[PDB]
């Protein structure tokens, strides 16, 4: 898969859907 | 492990000081006529001696993977020690680890070393620097743009604060034009409002590769961000299907070890290759490698969480369940879990973290587990469990088989009593919960084989797993072995002499090794220092209040550190600010009452309360004014003070309740709400919170003088916090908070049922028959949280307070008998984890005041944290 | 008195962690643990009694086989009810069983509590396990059978209330008091009954002779003894079994071994000791090599060096430098060959015994192997090398600093600064060529030093210590402009050395020598007259930007105001009265006054001794220098005056007693260990007596003064180049605080009120003051004390003589830090920032030589 990036690079926004910090 | 919140370190939360060393550092060479300078304990700046440097520019951003770090340094600060350009990098191998690992946003993400070349001199610096280093490889870093073949990235940001002989520009905003312009941290790239470009970056910018676009996913949602990646919901451009997407960007999501987020994602993508004939096990449709980012898709399995499962199944009330059923879904459940994780250990593998967030109940009661994130392949070694769910966590090195087996053990003991948050913090916790769970089920009322087979079910869990000599500085704590019946005062009397004990020995543990305060406390309130709160003088406050109950104890140090107490709580009284009943100024001068001091009080208080109730700028119980006319009333009804003093306190009492009949919507919230959290300064609705706070001052108030104005405006507050509440299916009124419901002391149900048992001879026959409804939402069984404000003390202080009855013995029984189950112990002591338990803290929400203040108001008939007549 | 080190500053005890492996045996339920203080972790059975006094049990171990001796008693001792404490980490086993610690506490590793009802059935149980591991000897113990298990009476725990209260130290007497000792050797005291099985438990060919001991410690001393065959002169040597361990895992029978062993193979040798006996006793080692005569360098460059201007005639020193250094590298080239390192090559071993000629000693540290780097782990201070180099260029790195120290003797800061020795270098041939020396000699032992710099490699300087680099140009003072670029650059190294110590620290606010590192009050090792200071210098210098003293101003006023009442202290130089003073200079002119006027006459009769450093001398000075002002009342002033009235009367009735008239026996740059001077002892009186003569007029003050000074001067000896110096133990001090500088600016300052008969010692104390070189560069027992005594009373107002010889001979002791000037203090592994020895007094010598004042003493 060539000339993409941009495509992922993009990819990085799109929008969550709809306490207890430190991951897991 | 997994730092943040506030921190690790056994027993006690401390503040964020103590990650402190222990890593071999960077140290990059330097020459004469230059300087180092460590100035944020993280980047180490070097200075040419006598250059001018130019505010804003184009920064250079230079990324870095673990293995090759330590060279970047050496071929980069080679570069630059001959011309004249300063550059600052990171200082310890913890903050490398840090900076490229899973905790840190997508904004702060790969920077390594950042050069600060001036404007007419960037040329050959990016021409030396493409050729220089031409091999090594790093992360993307966000917010920024690569050049060719390199780990170079440039942005235009701000260099250093303000020249003395220039205008005052703060560090956020930059110089464009006449005007200043907030820049802003985003994942993408973009140019900060038309700063126009040397003519050599124009190529660079604007150029285009080839737009060959071939993309097989359709993008829908992204539950999830991450330093790795996302994982998102898209379905497939085949004919259909709906998957599950999975990505990790390139040399990042880095963990202490070395391993990095595409070893992980590659033993998933084996681990379910293994596991490619089980319905109850998911399935891989795609793996591939777009760009370099190493996509993954695997298939999307229904049901329900068994965290959430616990919770609608689980009987909370004697009326929620019907015909019992409950225990024989349990053993199924049991047995289920038993079938898989002997097959799959049969097959070679090992799903090494096993917690509630994978195991997921769908229709007619079958489990499927995912998230095969950490498997490993191979069973000779001994390891140390790494990541892991609080409360799931291995102990002391073992193999990696039995780690599957600790997962499952206390999975079934969830299941039977949902209490394994501790674990993390006593050796075999679970005992407790497997004696304690038979007296619930004995006196709820079920059949006797059905406790026999979910037993068996435990012992021969317990059976699986090898017993580990517990050395890793937590010794002392040891759970139970031995419960009693309280049947005497003397119980009673032993008790509350073991928890005086307890808090005895876990002083000295919090004071040995601190000097910042004097008693460990909840991370909520790790800054705060006065009120009825989080806190340390209500912690000796309650400590006397108990010892007075309990006839000649050991009284060891009291005195002195009572001394202590007193003169730096009065020593440091006007540098803060804040000001209200429960955080601020004029709780400290009541609690100073309480012990005695007749004269400091009053001394305090006719010179500072005039100067409080001025700046008070909220109208609420907990932190507004209300509190302060309490105290104020509380002082008048006794008597301490001057008649005009007196007059004016009663006229601005009667403007506030002028002001509150006129308007009540301005400083409350008259709704439901629709955020959840367990922060003080965010819920809106309770005692402490709210409209019950402001009727409670208002009987205050009536049962002082008596005027009829009071007793409108306590109905009118009493109607109007009542629309907040809802009624469930079994016929009891609660709050409600989003999509969850808060039967408690503070926030919720009790506190009502407190207040019209406080005024029932004031009150009338149409505000009464609240009782019966409010009283069967406070009959609960369990409940997770042990504190005062919103745990099970709250309500079983408050469930019978007042009553018109002397009958006290039954409810001590009640309380001393049902809250066993929630604590440890120390040497002949008694401490009690607050809440999310992975602690011990002595504070007045949740902890060794909060049970204190409960056993002496359920002994006095008071409720000795509202001041009263 | 707390010494620890660090990079730059010093701490005391703080900062300095603990990571190790933690020993951590493991509990059981019924029990507990509790850590009392940082070393021990105590575990003992729940609900239990024990007793006191009775018989403790200690239990030792090696290094190598602690951690299965430890779980090897844990499992016995979990068996039945024992209460047992045992050390926590291994820094702290290194510390317990290492060289330089006090022998009365050594290899206490495990200790064990029984009680008395089954004591014999624990030894008999421990023995069993137990035998087949070994280790230290350890004294004021006894050996059981064959095990490190021991015996000692002494207590248990602390006292109970419901028994007698008879504290710590004593045990079980009630009549008297007895308090155990633990010494070596060591007796079973006065009562104590063994009840029945320690009766039976407790009841040739030496061929040395021993004379005396020159060392104790712990791994046993060395011995000054003679043979038995003939009378000889042997140096003796002794080892202890297991003891003797540094961080690194070696003790002392290996480093005897490897002594042995080197000088076994140059044997053949005229410069090296011959082994006379090697042997083994019992298990201490014994070893005992020849006595070689002769002197060590350090004090013959004390000796020998150029001190005064004619001590050295017909010159000839560098050709007895050049033949030494020559010596030097032609032995060590010669003995390479043979694959011998030394590895240690301070001054303390090469000994100068006929005519200038060299025998290394002290071969403890032999290393025969030359393909691995390897980093020096132990040196004196200042021979270190930096950073992982071959063995071979140890011993180079260590010859290349002894040739720089014969050169001009300032090696001791070569810790802090790396390549320091370029300074030296460069300032010796400028000082040889004011001396006079002849030129071929100066280039000839330039070839050998640059010899000595070729052989010697160069390495990257990769630590925190390299923001400090040395000079390498020096420029000639000709103009007031260079004095105002020197000004500034101080305060700018100042300022930089304040915001190093700032951000790591937060107890104090400037770095502090060591003996003052605990007081906060008064002039000396205080923390406002460094601030003084700062504006003193900085008003001297046309407008200097200020960096942010006008917060700092009142914030180090406020946090001395608020603590002035917040101790217990005294005194002009670290009391309360000095706040006072200096509040008052530094520009607060009323509440200054209102302090003294309150707590004047309350503070001054506490006190007990009289001097100026600490007593109420200085309580009197700066009472007469407040009348001078005028803001003292009628009745406070007349208060003032009848007690310094009674004061004089009381010193005319008897002076011994206030000081100690004499030459002191103590040889040691002690404060409260120092009794003659102007700040400590007798002279400060005559300085007062002399301020007290300018407002008053009265004969009495005089006549105590010329009894003062008559007093003084039977202390001083005459030296053979006719100079009056301070005579303590057998050192010579010409100094401004012990030595002949303060009685020289005490006769120039009252010159025109004395007689005849005094004035004639300023031919004999300039002579005293006119010194070419000195180590330190302090005030008190520096080179700026001498350069300020020198020329400040004079009549003539002609001061860039004093401003230029000062600026220009104080550049050897300097370190540049960026655009800075931070100046070590003395025994300079150190940056200090105190009147007494760094920034501060510079500051005031330099205000000083201009201000014809010195202001840090009252005047009038
Ligand atoms: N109901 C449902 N949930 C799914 C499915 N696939 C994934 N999930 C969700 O994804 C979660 C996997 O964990 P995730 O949310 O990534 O955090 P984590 O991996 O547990 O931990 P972390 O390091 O990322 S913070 C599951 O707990 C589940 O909530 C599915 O098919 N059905
Ligand atoms: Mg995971």
């Amino acid at each position: 898969f060539q000339g993409m990036a941009e495509e992922v690079l993009n990819l990085q926004l799109v929008s969550v859907q709809v306490x207890x910090x430190x991951x897991x | 492990m997994d730092y943040n919140f506030n921190l690790e370190h056994p027993f006690f939360f401390t503040n964020n000081d103590y990650s402190t060393d222990t890593s071999i550092k960077y140290q990059a060479s330097l020459p004469f006529n230059w300087h180092e300078v460590m100035n944020n304990d993280e980047w180490v700046y070097q200075y040419p001696i006598g250059k001018f440097v130019e505010r804003q520019g184009w920064k250079i951003h230079i990324s870095s993977e673990y293995n090759s770090s330590h060279e970047l340094l050496q071929d980069v600060a080679k570069i630059c020690h001959e011309m004249r350009i300063p550059f600052k990098h990171l200082s310890t191998e913890d903050k490398f680890i840090m900076r490229n690992g899973k905790l840190v946003s997508r904004g702060f993400s790969g920077k390594f070393i950042t050069c600060y070349p001036n404007q007419n001199e960037l040329e050959s610096v990016l021409q030396r620097l493409e050729s220089a280093l031409k091999q090594y490889n790093g992360p993307y870093i966000l917010s920024d743009k690569r050049w060719d073949e390199a780990p170079i990235y440039l942005r235009y940001g701000v260099f250093r604060p303000s020249r003395d002989d220039e205008k005052k520009v703060a560090i956020d905003e930059l110089i464009v034009g006449d005007e200043v312009v907030k820049d802003e941290r985003l994942p993408v790239f973009k140019i900060p409002k038309g700063i126009v470009p040397p003519d050599f970056l124009n190529k660079w910018l604007d150029k285009k590769d080839k737009k060959q676009g071939d993309f097989p996913f359709i993008i829908d949602n992204a539950i999830r961000f991450s330093n790795s990646g996302g994982i998102y919901n898209a379905r497939l451009k085949e004919d259909g299907k709906k998957i599950i997407l999975k990505e990790a960007r390139p040399y990042t999501g880095l963990g202490f070890d070395g391993t990095y987020s595409s070893e992980k994602l590659a033993s998933e993508c084996k681990a379910l290759k293994i596991l490619n004939e089980w319905s109850e096990a998911p399935k891989i449709y795609w793996h591939g490698k777009i760009w370099e980012h190493t996509f993954l898709g695997i298939e999307h399995m229904k049901g329900v969480p068994l965290n959430r499962w616990v919770t609608n199944n689980f009987p909370l009330y004697e009326v929620v369940d019907k015909t019992k059923d409950y225990l024989l879904r349990v053993s199924k459940i049991v047995e289920k879990l038993i079938d898989l994780t002997n097959k799959f250990h049969s097959e070679n593998v090992y799903h090494q973290d096993l917690h509630l967030g994978n195991i997921l109940v769908k229709d007619e009661d079958e489990i499927s587990i995912i998230d095969w994130e950490q498997a490993v392949f191979s069973n000779d070694e001994k390891v140390v469990h790494k990541v892991a769910a609080p409360g799931f966590r291995a102990w002391r090195e073992t193999l990696p088989s039995e780690i599957d087996w600790y997962g499952i053990r206390q999975i079934a003991h969830y299941l039977y009593m949902p209490l394994v948050t501790t674990s993390d913090l006593t050796y075999n916790y679970v005992s407790q919960t497997r004696i304690e769970g038979k007296k619930l089920f004995e006196s709820l009322g079920y059949t006797r084989e059905h406790i026999d087979y979910v037993e068996s079910l435990l012992s021969y869990l317990d059976s699986k797993c090898p017993q580990i000599e517990n050395i890793s500085r937590k010794k002392v704590l040891k759970p139970m072995h031995e419960i009693r019946t309280i049947e005497s005062e003397q119980d009673i009397q032993d008790f509350i002499i073991k928890l005086l004990r307890g808090f005895t020995l876990t002083y000295g543990q919090w004071r040995k090794e601190f000097q910042s305060r004097f008693f460990p406390v909840h991370y909520y309130g790790l800054n705060f220092n006065q009120g009825i709160a989080f806190s340390d003088l209500a912690i000796l406050w309650s400590y006397q209040q108990l010892a007075k109950k309990v006839k000649n104890f050991k009284f060891d140090d009291y005195y002195e550190i009572r001394t202590q107490v007193i003169n730096e709580a009065v020593n440091n009284f006007k540098k803060s600010s804040l000001s209200g009943l429960f955080d601020g100024k004029i709780g400290t001068i009541w609690l100073i009452y309480e012990f005695g001091e007749i004269d400091r009080a009053v001394e305090l208080f006719t010179t500072h309360f005039i100067e409080i109730f001025e700046n008070s700028q909220n109208k609420n119980l907990y932190s507004g004014q209300a509190g302060i006319l309490l105290v104020g009333l509380y002082f008048l009804s006794k008597g301490e003070i001057d008649n005009k003093l007196g007059e004016e306190i009663l006229i601005r009492l009667r403007e506030y309740t002028l002001n509150y009949i006129e308007n009540p919507e301005t400083f409350c919230k008259v709704g439901a709400s629709d955020v959840q959290s367990n922060d003080p300064y965010e819920n809106f609705g309770g005692l402490l919170y709210g409209h019950a706070g402001v009727a409670w001052l208002f009987g205050e108030a009536y049962k002082l003088t008596g005027e009829s104005i009071y007793k409108n405006g306590l109905e009118l507050a009493v109607d109007k916090e009542l629309v907040a509440y809802k009624v469930d299916s079994n016929n009891s009124l609660q709050y409600s908070q989003g999509h969850r419901l808060l039967p408690y002391l503070a926030t919720g149900s009790a506190g009502l049922l407190l207040l019209i048992n406080r005024n029932k001879e004031i009150l009338s026959s149409k505000y009464l028959k609240y009782l019966t409804s409010l009283e069967r939402a406070t009959d609960v069984v369990f409940c997770v949280l042990p504190g005062l404000f919103n745990g099970f003390c709250g309500l079983e202080v408050a469930n019978n307070i007042y009553s018109d009855i002397d009958d006290n013995f039954s409810g001590q029984k009640k309380l001393i008998e049902q809250l066993y189950r929630y604590l440890c112990v120390i040497e002949e002591g008694f401490v009690i984890a607050g809440d999310n338990g992975l602690k011990i803290t002595t504070d007045i929400a949740s902890g060794f005041a909060g049970v204190a203040i409960g056993l002496v108001s359920i002994m006095d008939n008071k409720l000795t944290i509202l001041p009263q007549i």
